[PDB]
Parts: structure tokens; C-alpha cells; sequence
């Protein structure tokens, strides 16, 4: 079973394909996916000023 | 098919045969693995205790 | 298991994941590290002036 813990700070949005609904969990715990649950993966600007 | 468990004494009869050992599976809090019922197709995620 | 002495004047943050629950201590205590608690990991500033 795939899971991730969550940053302190931080947020992850999930969403479970198979029964159709989204979630989203906030502060210092871990996500744990659904048979079809997935990450929202969010490419952001970095590097060194902002890519 | 079908599975036998349990802390017993077991013996091929003369009527079946062993497909295999069901073993290998221990979790603990927050953790588990995804089982797929094949007779239903109903992949679903167990989690805790051992299974 | 897992403990941490902190420092006489300072503080850590850990989180135990399977319960929950988050949790601070400060001052010259030790820290005792739960099956699923994590410490806080703080990348700060330092080298030179400031990096």
C-alpha cells in the first residue's frame, strides 16, 4: 500500500478514480492511496531564480 | 479452491491436491498491501493488522 | 529505540504518524522516538554569513 507523509506545512490533493471523489489533507500525516487513488503532481518554478 | 490455516497438522487426501503455502504477509499500523478477489475482480486495500 | 538528547535551550517538533498526533518539547530533555514518530528535519542557514 503506497503512502506518503505529508510535510508539517504542507497539503496534498488525491483523488480515488474508482468511487469518483476528490480529497485533500493538510499538516504532519500520511496519505495513504486507494486501490485508484493518485497524486496531484504539480510542477513548479525552481532552480535557480524561477524557472 | 480453497485455503486452509490455523496451527494445526495437515495431509494431502486422496482426493486433493496443494496449490500452495499462504504466507509472508505481516503489517503494522499504517500499512497493508492490495488484494485483488479474483472470482469478483474487486481490487480493494487492506490495512492494519496482519491478513 | 531511537532517542535524541535536546540541547538545554532548544526546541524539536516530531509527529507519530500512526496515531495522529503531533507534538513539541524544548528545553534539556530527551526525546523518545515512537514506532512511527519522525523528527522534524530543519535545513537553516549557515557557512559563512548566511547560505
Amino acid at each position: 500500500v503506497v503512502s506518503y507523509r505529508v510535510p508539517h506545512n504542507a497539503a496534498v490533493q488525491v483523488y480515488d478514480y474508482r468511487a469518483k471523489r476528490a480529497r485533500v489533507v493538510f499538516g504532519p500525516e500520511l496519505v495513504t492511496l486507494d486501490p485508484e487513488e493518485q497524486f496531484t503532481v504539480l510542477s513548479l518554478s525552481a532552480g535557480r531564480p524561477k524557472r | 479452491c480453497w485455503l486452509i490455516r490455523g496451527p494445526l497438522e495437515y495431509v494431502p487426501s486422496a482426493k486433493v491436491e496443494v496449490v500452495e503455502e499462504r504466507q509472508a504477509i505481516p503489517l503494522d499500523q499504517n500499512e497493508g498491501i492490495y488484494v485483488q478477489d479474483v472470482k469478483t475482480g474487486k481490487v480493494r486495500a487492506v490495512i492494519g493488522s496482519t491478513y
